[PDB]
Formats: structure tokens, sequence, C-alpha cells
């Protein structure tokens, strides 16, 4: 019934895309 | 600046509850404007997260707080994760605005969860809100 970790992983994936923009040359 | 947990609640108020702050702040007001844009553009992803999640309850708000702590469960933090956490909390606030009691419990606990999730020492050791704004102007 627990769903906190799946949301944590989806927030991580969302942060990855923001960091990809930060690193874009 | 008002204090970290307090400032985060203000972010939830301005971005989640769409309650326009009356006074402009050099650092926080642009941050709030950036987080609102993030909500707009990534609404589909936030909806996917909370699609089959029953969070409209005090028990659900507790799990939403756990969700923030799960972001940095690996001990790592960056302003990208910080934005995801702060934008997620604002989105949560928006979905609970029509339920006064739940909204208020969220405002009572989730600002402390977001702050802990980011990491108080990491936040301070990386420029705090100034560091976050600089990251926003460079990414968004
Ligand atoms: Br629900
Ligand atoms: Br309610
Ligand atoms: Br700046």
């Amino acid at each position: 019934e627990q769903w906190a970790r799946e949301i944590g992983a989806q927030l991580r994936r969302m942060a990855d895309d923001l960091n990809a923009q930060y690193e874009r040359r | 600046l008002p204090g970290e947990v307090l400032a985060i609640e203000g972010i939830f108020m301005a971005c989640g509850l769409n309650e326009p702050e009356y006074l402009y702040h050099p650092l926080l007001s642009p941050i709030k404007l950036y987080i609102t844009g993030l909500m707009r553009d990534k609404e589909s992803l936030f909806e996917a997260m909370l699609a089959n999640v029953r969070f409209h309850s005090t028990t659900g708000i507790n799990q939403l707080g756990l969700s923030m702590l799960q972001v940095s469960g690996d001990g790592n933090m960056n302003w990208g994760r910080a934005l995801a956490i702060l934008t997620f909390g604002s989105f949560v606030a928006q979905k609970l605005s029509n339920e006064p009691h739940l909204r208020d419990f969220a405002l009572a606990v989730l600002p402390a969860y977001a702050y802990e999730a980011i990491g108080p020492q990491w936040f301070r050791a990386r420029g705090g809100w100034r560091g976050l704004k600089a990251y926003c102007t460079q990414v968004l």
C-alpha cells in the first residue's frame, strides 16, 4: 500500500531533467 | 528573510494556493515565479505521481512528507532535487486547497519535510535562497 518511494524516484527523475538543462553547453 | 521553514510555507502559499504575496522579495519572489512555471509545464508528471495515490487525509499528508524524504534517501542533494521537492509540495498544497483542515495540516508539516529533505546543512552550505535563485535563472 506504501507509495512514498515511487514518488521519490519520480521526483528524482524530474530533478535529473533540470540538472540536464543546467549542464547543457 | 523569514526563516527557512517559514519561507517554504510562503512558497507553498504563493505557488500552491495561488495566494499572491503582497510584498516583493528580491530572492523569494522570483523563486516563487519559477516554481509556478515548473508546476505549469510539469503538471502532467505531477498528476501521474498522485494519480492512484490517496493523499487527501492526515495519513496521506504524512506519506507525502515521507515522499519528500525519499528524494534524498541516497544522501545526495542538488538544486534540481530541491526544486522538485518545493514544486511538489506546492502542487500538493494546490490539490488540498478546497479542504481547509487538510490544507492546514499540510502547511503545518510539509514545509519542515521539504527543508529536512533538502538538508539544512547542504542548503546553507550552498548559498541558501541566493544559490537557488541563481540555479533557477540558469536552468529555467
Ligand atoms: Br484521497
Ligand atoms: Br477538510
Ligand atoms: Br540570481
